[PDB]
DNA sequence: AAATACTTTCAAGTTACGGTAAGC
DNA sequence: GCTTACCGTAACTTGAAAGTATTT
């Protein structure tokens, strides 16, 4: 199961990724060079490559001395000449130097850096919970919904690391969407007063075969529509299939590398998903279980305020209204109340308000 | 392509039909993201409305010769291009919306008015002071004038909450602060940036400075000149950037006369108060050739107490 | 990435025309172009992984069967070079296929196979210091 | 109509001030 | 009478994300 190109520089022709994971084990395992411990020392690595290499001692010494590390200031840029490289960083560096008053690390880099960069080195505070040495890691890409108008145009995602390992459903839970907290009515003349996790009922889509969530009774089937609708009298996406989605891991989904697949929850909301770069586990990563699937990536949506304030953040948002100028128009909870009601619920009739739980502060 | 709908048929894409979950959800109430953007409308917009409103709203003549003052739904909308156009043209209203500059004189009143009348019924209040504007209008202009819906004073209560949110919300260095004001009570994002950083850091240091941190202070400002203040805060083991600023500008300059006042000093400063002003005092000391800010200030509090 | 393939090919240039390789005489080529210098350019640490992964990337393209066996040799040298003196503190490592390993374990092989076990040994100890990335494919791929 | 640009916003901060409630 | 840390806001500032006037 060798993962090559089915497209010239963009797509890899499908494998069972259990056949690859075992595939690498097999290969590399039996020579000891894969292991997750930290770390007359000379002649005996001496005798142990004179006896794995398999040259006379004589060529061993000479090379573990003429090797070495040390024949091969610190942020200073020297004069030193033959290096295209460092003549363009020098160039730039001065030229910030003389054009920047205030210089330090912005507010994005450090957001990108001290998001992706926050769990390597650490261990299993238990000794029961470290990863094996072999299992593999999957880099998976959940593509955001639409929220603002760019997003039509350079459409942003978000990342995350999933063991070869562990179910579906560990993925399912940990897929973070604002449409699981929205809780929106109709409060008109009642001010004061369960969330979008009354029914929660979502489904993968890999490779053809449907995988659905039947762990507790609800509306749970959502994939019956496409399969009644788009394959009867379509004759265009050939046969689909359906699965229990907590039975499967990882290992069993035959999959493709950078190919958009599908996960649909709360009804019709639709994230697509591109998986990348599977590996194995290395000896720096965070070696760990319970942190895993963890997110290495993050969008920085912006935040919502109020149309009158402009200082806090929107709470309610009030549709068919005699008042304001614009018809969804946002508002805290001073503005509302302070504007929308003499005392008592609905001044003005024709007046419909309901709950605001906005993206931004719940990413 | 692949966006939305997923499934969309390869003749057509119409999309597979509606589900159930979606139905009942759009049944209850929920939105979607769609449906909370809306378009927003150019010039050219507002001036084909404006014109399509005015061609619509003896006789033969009245046709003709009618003035764009007097003149100045469906059908229009559709046909010539839409429920927008009927809040748009009546919000916008060339005839009787005027949002005019603010004088002066009309928030007085206003504000007034509206502390008077128990901050309520602002349809009424706007169509009893008679302002050529909009309830709305009124109120965006009280609310962003208000005095009374900040704090601007740090109790013992809500420090530890400030604490409490950015050590669950601390993602390496990375501290956002907005999401915090949204769960922090009457604050915003300026005022919990200040706290944080300056006071209620568990790391900085609150006391009196020894000479040893004197002198570490003196060799990095001469290494960095004065400028650049959070560059030097390092240098000093874990005093802030105000810390190292106000100690050195205002306490332990290389020449700086401080301890008790005699007359001729006393003599330039009145002078000088009475010349540059009596309300800002960074000129008045860049003036008087040995006190520094803070002390001019001093000095006069105690004329005035002397007098 | 300002032009890099330009200073790695000079310098695998100026190690093909010996023809006589041997660490004894890469090193004195690293040291008389100073190419160690290459990471002391006073940069933030995005910036350096980013430049980091890069450089290892491209030296590993150059260490592929598809060149002849005097540039291969020198690109393993090139790798150790870079791999050892790079500035990071989770060092960032170079990043090998599935489909490359059978042939780089026959060309080590046959390297070995011949009394020339200076690369030999240099190969060994990046294998045993545990310095690669097992990964199905070279570049994180996706759709655009 | 796809593609390209320029100018807005958002959210970390950083700097320069005005005062305070203390101290001998 | 003086000094000394603390206190808190107005206004700049770096730069990607998001708007949006113009192109062929
Ligand atoms: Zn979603
Ligand atoms: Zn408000």
């Amino acid at each position: 199961n060798f993962p090559e190109y089915e497209l010239p520089e963009l797509n890899t022709r499908a494998f069972h990724v259990g056949a690859f994971g075992e595939l690498w084990r097999g290969r590399l395992r039996g020579a000891g060079d894969l292991s997750l411990r930290e770390p007359a020392d000379s002649d005996r690595e001496d005798a142990a490559v004179a006896r794995d290499l398999d040259c006379s001692l004589e060529a061993a010494a000479e090379l573990r001395a003429v090797c070495g590390l040390d024949k091969l200031d610190p942020e200073v840029i020297p004069e030193n000449t033959d290096l295209v490289t460092l003549g363009v960083r020098k160039r730039f560096l001065e030229h910030r130097e003389e054009t920047i008053t205030i210089d330090r690390a912005c507010r994005q880099e450090t957001f990108v850096y001290e998001m992706e960069s926050h769990a390597i080195g650490k261990k299993p505070e238990n000794s029961a919970d470290m990863i094996e040495e072999g299992e593999l890691i999957l880099s998976v890409n959940i593509l955001y919904p639409v929220i603002f108008h760019k997003h039509k145009e350079h459409k942003p995602y978000q990342t995350m690391l999933v063991l070869g390992s562990q179910k579906l459903t560990q993925l399912r839970d940990s897929i973070r969407c604002v449409s699981d907290l929205q809780i929106g009515g109709e409060f008109s003349n009642t001010p004061d007063q369960i969330s979008k996790d009354l029914y929660k009922s979502a489904f993968f889509y890999f490779e053809g075969t449907f995988y659905n969530d039947k762990r507790y009774p609800e509306c749970r089937d959502l994939s019956r529509t496409i399969i009644e609708w788009s394959e009867s009298h379509d004759r265009g996406y050939g046969k689909f299939q359906t699965a229990r989605m907590e039975d499967f891991t990882f290992n069993d989904l035959c999959i493709k590398l950078g190919f958009p697949y599908l996960y649909c929850h709360q009804g019709d909301c639709e994230h697509v998903i591109v998986i990348t770069d599977i590996r194995l586990v290395h000896h720096d990563d965070c070696l760990d279980r319970t942190l895993y699937p963890l997110l290495i990536k993050k969008h920085w949506l912006w935040t919502r305020k109020c149309f009158v304030c402009k200082m806090y953040t929107a709470r309610w948002v009030t549709n068919n209204d005699s008042f304001a100028p614009e018809d969804p128009c946002f508002f805290c909870d001073v503005c509302f109340r302070m504007l929308h009601y003499d005392s008592e619920g609905n001044k003005l009739g024709e007046f419909l308000a309901y709950p605001y739980v906005d993206p931004g502060t719940f990413n | 392509h692949f966006m939305k709908p997923y499934f969309k048929d390869k003749v057509t894409g119409v999309g597979p039909p509606a589900n159930e979950d979606t139905r009942e959800k759009a049944a209850q109430g929920i939105k979607a993201f769609e449906e909370l953007l809306v378009t927003k409308w150019k010039n050219w917009e507002k001036a084909l409305l404006r014109k399509s409103v005015v061609s619509d709203r003896k006789e033969i003549q009245d046709i003709n010769q009618l003035p764009e003052e007097a003149l100045l739904w469906e059908k229009i909308s559709n046909i010539n291009f839409a429920e927008e156009i009927r809040k748009f043209w009546q919000n916008s209203e060339h005839p009787s919306i005027n949002k005019q500059e603010w004088s002066r004189e009309e928030e007085e009143r206003l504000q007034a008015i509206a502390a008077a009348h128990g901050h309520l019924e602002w349809q009424k209040i706007a169509e009893e002071l008679g302002t050529s504007r909009s309830a709305f209008q009124c109120l965006q202009k009280f609310q962003q004038h208000n005095k009374a819906l900040k704090r601007k004073e740090w109790t013992e209560e809500e420090d530890r909450m400030l604490t409490q949110l950015v050590q669950e919300m601390r993602v390496g260095s990375h501290i956002p602060y907005r999401r915090i004001v949204y769960y922090m009570e009457g604050r915003d994002s300026m005022q919990l940036i200040y706290r944080w950083t300056k006071s209620l850091d568990p790391g900085l240091k609150k006391g009196y400075w020894a000479p040893e941190e004197d002198a570490k202070l003196l060799q990095a400002v001469a290494k960095y000149g004065e400028q650049d203040w959070f560059k030097i805060r390092e240098e000093v083991p874990g005093r802030s950037d105000a810390q190292c600023r106000d100690r050195y500008l205002r306490r332990l300059h290389f020449s700086l006369k401080k301890g008790r006042w005699n007359l001729k000093e006393e003599e330039q400063l009145i002078e000088l108060i009475e010349k540059y002003g009596v309300g800002h005092w960074a000129k008045i000391a860049s003036e008087l050739p040995h006190r520094s800010g803070s002390q001019c200030l001093s000095k006069w509090k105690i004329m005035m107490g002397k007098k | 990435p300002p032009g890099l393939q330009t200073d790695c090919e000079a310098l695998l240039s100026r190690f093909q025309e010996t023809d006589s390789v041997r660490f004894e005489d890469f090193t004195e080529l690293w040291r008389n172009m100073k190419f160690g210098t290459i990471f002391c350019g006073r940069m933030r640490n995005l910036e350096k992984n980013m430049f980091t992964k890069e450089a290892l990337a491209l030296a590993w393209r150059y260490f592929l069967p598809p060149y002849t066996f005097q540039i291969r040799v020198g690109a393993l040298y090139l790798l150790y070079g870079l791999y050892n003196t790079q500035l990071c503190q989770p060092k960032q490592k170079i990043r090998v296929a599935l489909k490359d390993w059978d042939e780089v374990l026959k060309f080590q092989q046959d390297l070995v196979n011949a009394q020339h076990f200076d690369a030999a040994y240099i190969f060994r100890k990046l294998r045993l210091d545990r310095a690669f990335h097992f990964t199905a494919m070279p570049k994180l791929l996706s759709y655009r």
